[PDB]
Order: structure tokens, then sequence, then C-alpha cells
């Protein structure tokens, strides 16, 4: 329960980073398609292995 | 985290806030300073007629 | 409630901010046709020099 409950403090702190460049994103939409879509990927990779 | 994101943004706009005041004291003490220049000038446009 | 109170003085920042800004840009005006009529008051002087 102690390691499930760490693991989503630190997921917190990801959604901090995201949130307060959310601002930046939108401005390098050229690049963040394409980097979007590798995080989605990623995490994909992660349920399916 | 918004407690901390919004205290954070806050400051920004304390130092955002003073620089433009202090932005204004300049402008504002140009403007006195154009006012007195331009008392001269019409002054000086009296004795030329 | 930091949050709310933090959100709350973050949003009377901006109505500073934007009524800065209004004064900038009604003061950089001014100098504007100040320095419009000192230019003409110049050419003038140098003329009659």
């Amino acid at each position: 329960n102690k390691a499930e409950k760490q693991k989503r403090d630190l997921g917190e702190e990801l959604e901090a980073l995201k949130t307060e460049l959310e601002d930046t994103l939108d401005s390098t939409a050229a690049q963040q398609e394409l980097r979007s879509k590798r995080e989605q990927e990623v995490n994909i990779l992660k349920k399916t292995l | 985290d918004q407690a901390d994101k919004a205290s954070t943004r806050l400051k920004q706009l304390k130092r955002q806030l003073e620089e433009a005041e202090e932005e204004a004291q300049r402008a504002n003490a140009s403007r006195r300073k154009l006012q007195r220049e331009l008392e001269d000038a019409t002054e000086t446009a009296d004795a030329m007629n």
C-alpha cells in the first residue's frame, strides 16, 4: 500500500511540471504532435509488456 | 500543487507589476520634463511674435 | 483554502496589470504628441537661427 501510494505521489510531480509547461506546448505544435505520439506509444508498451 | 503553482504565478506577476510601475516612473518623469521644455517653446513663441 | 485565496489574489493582480498597461499606453501616447510638438519647435528654432 505504501509503495502504491508513493507511485501516485511520484506521478503528481510529472503532472505538475506538465501543467506549468502547458503554456508553451501550444506554441510548439510543430513538434509537440510527434513528441506526444511517442509518449502514448511508450505507455502502450508498458501496458502491453 | 495548485497553491504552489498559483503562488508561483502570483510572485511572477508581482515582479512584472513592479517592472511596469518602475517604467512608469521614467515615462512619467520624462513627461514632466518634456512639459517643462514645451513651456519654454510656448514662452519663446510669444517673444517671436 | 490556500489555493482559493492565492487564486483570488492572483486574479486581483491581473486587474492591476491590465489597468497598468492602459496607463503605460496612454502615458506613452502622450509622449508621442509631446515629442512631435517639440520636434516642430526645434525646426522653427533652427530656422530662426
